[PDB]
């Protein structure tokens, strides 16, 4: 993500730039599946409406989460209880092969 | 014998070491040292793994203490190589599927390249001892293609694979040789009746998630046919994005434009680049879906064309999962005959071997004097040569056998046969009718002693490759002029064959 | 009314709901002055309240 945080008035919402390249040196052509979460201390809560699948360019990639999609998700709509609260993301890519797959995530 | 131009098989050195970590070395640094620096120069070799190679170190010495390093990295890499991606947890006898990812990382220059799936006697595979798997390909240059393979782990433990692929024109091969864990399953368990005679005489002092119903179809008016799927989920609500991967039976091809027509189809997307794919080795094929249903079947079908023209053909493969979770996957293979689409084996308690190499020795060649025939039965293999009577028949799915009454022990081997007795020989489904078998003739038959099924004496007989077979008519239908030819050196082979016996 | 009846009910699943009242009731304050019979008078001034 953009900034390490999440900015509450971004109205951008969440841009986030995904890396995904060979052991060996080589960047990877592809797609993507991107899902969030919120974790609260050892309580994680699971984010379901955020998924979006996404293509893989050249070994780069941009995803965009506007600010209006985000809104519709939460729960209790603004208050202090959300802070304190940090976000997960889970990313499974697939090839063009089909075949070798990866999970990842970025925590905290 | 088409083509002189490729690298044999039998000089491809593989890739062999593939440690998940290595170098745990200890060297000791006595060079003389300029700038308060002695300098080390380890030379060593590069394993046989394409990946960088990450180098962590520490100095301790005594006087200064421990130290960390900067780690060091050694990039490594082929213009063009292989890799092989497979599961961990399989299961011996149950069949399954493998990927295999050829990468050509050449800027400019497109390849063709002869692949072998590289036989073992501890697989069923497509590839018998003399019967090898390659298939032709091409490969634009910056891109990489995806072969299916469908095997069987006939064992158990570390089960190495090997792949050799060698191109034309140009000059490298490569080699993948990987292992993995193969396990036993252990229930046999199923729909038993209380005393079906499974016990020995010597002895003693799964989709979990997911329905799935594949079946590929024919087509109206080379060859073209319909793939049907045929899925739904079983849970309370309905389930996120699933996946399918899709695999082409050997030398097959979507139909571009109802792919086309399919993709935008509702709650479906399969991006441009594998839908615009090239029809030359267009093979592997990935759709993911918004959602699955847990309420009612969902099907899909469409088009599938023959590429290239070889009589046998790999099942294609369809695995089905959702867009979290791999491991509770399900897999369907398909084949138009074979039900399930699942290769031909021969299976006892727990054993099984492969039945997929050629029905018997081939048939038609013009020679069939006494010379050759001769031959191929005073060879030492030959244990058995018999003449009975096909006198039952049971036809079924799996195979289908052919109860034979010999009369005469010609030349018995490892074996321990009455006079007048009843043997069951079989035969896979897949040959039935190219073998232009009728009950009520005579043949005579011959084969070895590692063709025996069973132990004794609740034994059985198998015609593979080199089984020999050929009916025997009657007195009544020998005495035409035009079956002259065979039945004179039948009785001539009988005849030199019974007074001299064997040679040796 | 029938989607106020069952507020506080459907918050959780849906927070869609809240718009849909809110827009609704306003579509009514400023057009509720201007009817004629009762009836529309006494729902729309029920939902309001
Ligand atoms: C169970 O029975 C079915 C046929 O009814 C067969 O297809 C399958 O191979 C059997 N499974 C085992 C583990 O024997």
């Amino acid at each position: 993500p953009t900034e390490k945080f999440y900015y509450i008035y971004n109205e951008k919402g969440l841009e986030v730039t995904i890396t995904a390249r060979f052991l060996y040196g080589k960047k990877v052509e592809g797609t993507a599946f991107v899902i969030f979460g919120i974790q609260d201390g050892e309580q994680r809560i699971s984010l379901p409406e955020s998924l979006k699948r996404i293509p893989i360019e050249d070994g780069s990639g941009e995803v965009v989460l506007s600010r209006k999609v985000l809104l519709d998700g939460v729960q209790n709509p603004r208050a202090e209880d959300l802070v304190g609260k940090s976000l997960y993301v889970s990313a499974t890519v697939i090839l063009h092969s089909g075949s070798d797959m990866v999970q990842a995530e970025r925590s905290g | 014998n088409l083509d002189e131009d490729i690298i044999a098989e039998e000089n491809i050195v593989s890739r062999s070491e593939f440690p998940e970590s290595w170098l745990w070395n200890v060297e000791d640094l006595k060079e003389p040292p300029k700038n308060g620096i002695s300098t080390k120069l380890m030379n060593i070799f590069l394993k046989d793994s394409i990946t960088t190679w990450e180098i962590l170190a520490v100095s301790m010495s005594d006087k200064k203490g421990i130290c960390v390093a900067d780690p060091f990295e050694v990039t490594v890499m082929q213009d063009f190589f292989i890799d092989l991606r497979l599961p961990y947890s399989v299961v011996r006898n149950e069949q399954v599927e493998i990927r295999a990812v050829l990468y050509n990382y050449r800027q400019n220059q497109e390849l063709k390249v002869r692949v072998e799936l590289l036989h073992n006697p501890a697989f069923c595979s497509l590839a018998t001892t003399k019967r090898r798997h390659q298939q032709t390909v091409t490969i634009p240059p910056k891109s990489s293609l995806s072969v299916p393979y469908v095997i069987v782990p006939l064992k158990t433990g570390l089960q190495e694979v090997e792949v050799k692929a060698a191109v034309y024109h140009h000059f490298i091969s490569d080699g993948v040789r990987k292992s993995l864990k193969v396990v036993p399953e252990g229930i046999r368990m199923n729909k038993t009746v209380a005393v079906r005679t499974l016990d020995p005489e010597r002895l003693g002092r799964t989709c979990n998630k997911f329905d799935l119903k594949v079946t590929i179809k024919p087509a109206p008016e080379k060859n073209t046919m319909i793939l049907e799927i045929c899925t739904r989920y079983r849970g309370d609500q309905d389930a996120t994005m699933s996946i399918l991967d899709i695999s082409m039976m050997t030398g097959f091809a979507p139909d571009t434009d109802d792919l086309k027509q399919l993709a935008n189809g509702v709650d479906r997307y399969i991006s441009k680049y594998e839908l615009d794919k090239a029809f030359s080795d267009r093979n592997t094929l990935i759709i993911y879906l918004d959602k699955v249903s847990h309420s009612e079947d969902d099907c899909l079908a469409f088009k599938v064309h023959q590429y290239f023209n070889v009589e046998l053909i790999q099942p294609g493969a369809v695995k089905v999962y959702a867009y979290y979770n791999l491991e509770e996957s399900c897999t369907r293979f398909y084949h138009p005959e074979k039900e399930d689409g699942k290769l031909n084996k021969l299976c006892r308690d727990e054993l099984c071997r492969c039945a997929e190499e050629n029905c018997f020795i081939q048939k038609s060649d013009d020679k069939v004097t006494l010379e050759e025939r001769l031959d191929k039965a005073c060879e030492p293999g030959v244990d058995y040569v018999y003449k009975t009577r096909l006198v039952k028949v049971q036809l079924s799915n799996d195979f289908d056998e052919y109860i034979m009454a010999i009369e005469q022990t010609i030349k018995s081997g490892s074996d321990e046969v009455q006079v007048g007795q009843q043997r069951t020989f079989i035969s896979p489904i897949k040959c039935r009718e190219a073998l232009k078998l009728e009950e009520k003739k005579h043949y005579l038959m011959w084969g070895l002693s590692s063709d025996f099924w069973g132990e004794k004496p609740n034994l059985s007989y198998i015609i593979g490759k080199d089984t020999w077979v050929e009916h025997w008519p009657e007195e009544d239908e020998c005495q035409d002029e035009e079956n002259q030819k065979q039945c004179q050196d039948l009785g001539a082979f009988t005849e030199s064959m019974v007074v001299f016996g064997c040679p040796n | 009314i029938s989607l106020q009846e069952a507020k506080d009910i459907c918050e959780e699943q849906v927070n869609s709901l809240p718009g849909s009242i809110t827009k609704a009731g306003d579509f009514l304050e400023a057009n509720y002055m201007n009817l004629q019979r009762s009836y529309t008078v006494a729902i729309a001034g029920y939902a309001l309240a």
